[PDB]
């Protein structure tokens, strides 16, 4: 393929952002559901 | 086990769209046609 | 190490002079 | 398609900060922190860089028509 | 009687305070700096070859928006006021860009630093594209892959932002007066309490908050105006301020000349 | 007299209004006219 | 297709005067001035300068349509003074104010640099 440097950088950014989203959004949702449950 | 969050549901939906796509019904119907229907009609 | 590895009392010393579920980090390739 | 030269709302030159923005995102900075580092204070200018889609990279993958 | 006080000063931005002036004068100064200070910008593009993936008018529009150095643009003439044939050295600056990708792999970026000044006014500091540093590459113009070339010749002319926004020296002019709302020029929307639902101004500490037992002063007028002028690099901030003042003076003098000539 | 360009291998050639419309070297059936020589000017606005 | 040329906002035609003054006979000592190729920038400045003069009893302006670059001013003065003289005094006063403002700005910039 011989990918460009900008495209490879964007791919690395996308992988990091996907991992960070999958952690943080799931943790926030768990905190919200436990708070709604304890009420 | 552990509970299932909304993010897990979106992971399952992502699996669905990774396997099927958005035009799977058209392609599957045409493939069924070409594979068997012409022979059966003949 | 990171903020998590910091002691909780020292974490309490970091006072602004929590993430929310509806602020996603932007992507470029998406999925599907 | 390619990063606009000026901000639509106020006209600040944002066309010289795309590669630096990608570099900062590569280093692990958050998008808001990266925009802060590039001195984009008004949210009109932050919108220009935060919501840009680089379509020229897809257009360049087709073979040239003249050689 | 008018006074000027400067808070922060930089090449590309100045934050000042105007006092003992009318609101109309400050607003007219803001409008003049936004729309009527002349600069230099590319206006005609001759395209000799363009085999990139971008349309010709796309690249021409991008070229128009590149800020050029306009320090000596006051000594230049307007193209329609020049008696010369076609374009000469006293009403235009000629720049040339030639880019190509060598090799069969990779991509080449075309930056505004690749624009080369070929001709212009003798000993005037006009025409060169603005650059923050010596190692800065400038504004991204295009991208080229193998066997794609760009070869253009541009003509920079003098103009004002009234004709097209590419000639504007400023980006945004912050403008503000009366942070504590003593003149009651605005009526604050609220749900419970207006005081704690509205953020404080950044100049709220520059003025004494009104006393609780004070009564409304109906004889007061706006007196102190805070403004920040941000430039695109084509001119320095002090140059923009001085040339705005000069442009307003020239407009007023033209009105006075028309009045005296009317007799 | 008139220049062309192949749609596949980007090869340049000429036609005399009597040859079949084909690429000389790779035999593609799709060819494109070359850009004119007249002056092209834009107003950068 | 029907868009006017952008330079028409500020370039004055050869046959169009920059300034046309007619009297307003309804009230004494009033004139109507028509400014061509001008907008709020000059109008508001002149109006709010003239409104502070003791011998000026009425001053106003209006831009009839935003698609045409012109405005019309109405000016009424006392019996002793003529409105044109008041307009000239206002122009000279604003020029002097801008001159001292520029001087003080240059002084402060030199001090702080
Ligand atoms: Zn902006
Ligand atoms: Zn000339
Ligand atoms: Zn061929």
């Amino acid at each position: 393929v011989v990918a460009s440097k900008a495209s490879s950088s964007m791919l690395k950014i996308d992988q990091r952002n996907k991992k960070l989203n999958n952690r943080f959004i799931r943790k926030a949702e768990m905190a919200a559901v436990e708070k709604r449950k304890l009420r | 086990d552990d509970t299932i969050t909304t993010e897990d549901c979106w992971t399952v939906i992502s699996a669905f769209f990774e396997e099927k796509g958005l035009v799977s019904q058209q392609l599957d119907s045409f493939d069924e046609f070409m594979e068997t229907s012409i022979q059966d009609l003949v | 190490l990171a903020i998590e590895n910091l002691h909780p009392d020292d974490r309490l010393l970091l006072v602004d002079p929590s993430p929310v579920f509806f602020l996603r980090r932007p992507q470029y390739v998406s999925d599907g | 398609m390619i990063i606009p030269v000026r901000c639509f709302s106020c006209g600040k030159v944002v066309g010289d900060k795309w590669d630096a923005y990608l570099r900062l995102l590569e280093e692990g900075k958050q998008e808001g922190d990266a925009l802060d580092e590039l001195k984009l204070k008004r949210y009109c200018c932050r919108r220009m860089v935060l919501t840009h889609v680089d379509l020229i990279e897809k257009f360049l993958r087709y073979n040239p028509l003249e050689k | 009687e008018p006074k000027v006080n400067i808070i922060n000063a930089q090449d590309d931005e100045v934050e000042l305070m105007l006092s003992d002036v009318n609101l109309s004068l400050a607003n007219s100064l803001r409008r003049t700096m936004l729309a009527e200070v002349p600069t230099l910008a590319i206006d005609l593009v001759e395209i000799k070859m363009n085999t990139s993936v971008l349309a010709d008018e796309f690249i021409s529009h991008r070229l128009g928006l590149i800020p050029l150095v306009s320090e000596d643009v006051e000594e230049m003439k307007y193209s329609r006021d020049c008696t010369c044939e076609d374009y000469c050295d006293e009403c235009s600056v000629v720049l040339e860009l030639s880019a190509r990708h060598e090799g069969e792999e990779g991509t080449t970026d075309v930056y505004s630093s690749s624009l080369i000044k070929v001709s212009g006014p003798g000993n005037l500091n006009v025409g060169e594209p603005v650059r923050r540093d010596d190692y800065d590459q400038g504004i991204l113009l295009c991208k080229l892959r193998n066997h794609q070339e760009l070869n253009i010749r541009c003509i920079a002319k003098k103009g004002i932002a009234k004709e097209h926004a590419k000639w504007s020296p400023c980006s945004a002019i912050a403008f503000e007066y009366d942070p504590h709302n003593k003149l009651k020029h605005t009526d604050f929307w609220f749900e419970v309490d207006a005081k704690k639902e509205w953020p404080d101004s950044k100049y709220a500490t520059w003025e004494e908050p009104p006393k609780p037992g004070e009564v409304f002063d109906y004889k007061a007028k706006p007196n102190r105006f805070y403004m920040t002028v941000e430039t695109t690099g084509s001119l320095k901030a002090n140059q923009v301020f001085s040339r705005g003042i000069k442009t307003l003076q020239e407009k007023l003098a033209n009105v006075l000349f028309e009045l005296e000539n009317s007799r | 007299g008139v220049k062309y360009t192949c749609g596949a291998c980007a090869h340049n050639f000429s036609l005399n209004k009597s040859d079949p419309v084909r690429c000389k070297e790779c035999g593609h059936r799709v060819i494109y006219k070359a850009r004119t020589k007249r002056m092209i000017q834009f107003d950068a606005r | 297709m029907n868009a006017p040329d952008r330079f028409e906002l500020f370039i004055l035609p050869d046959d169009v005067p920059k300034l046309k003054i007619t009297p307003d006979s309804r009230v004494p000592n009033c004139i109507i001035i028509k400014f061509e190729r001008e907008d709020h920038t000059l109008a508001n400045l002149l109006r709010e300068e003239l409104a502070l003069y003791p011998d000026v009893t009425f001053v106003a302006y209006k831009v009839e349509h935003p698609l045409f670059a012109n405005f019309v001013m109405r000016l009424q003065t006392e019996e002793g003074t003529r409105p044109k003289q008041a307009l000239e005094r206002a122009c000279a006063s604003i020029i002097n104010k801008l001159k001292t403002l520029d001087h003080k700005f240059n002084e402060e910039w030199n001090i702080k640099n």
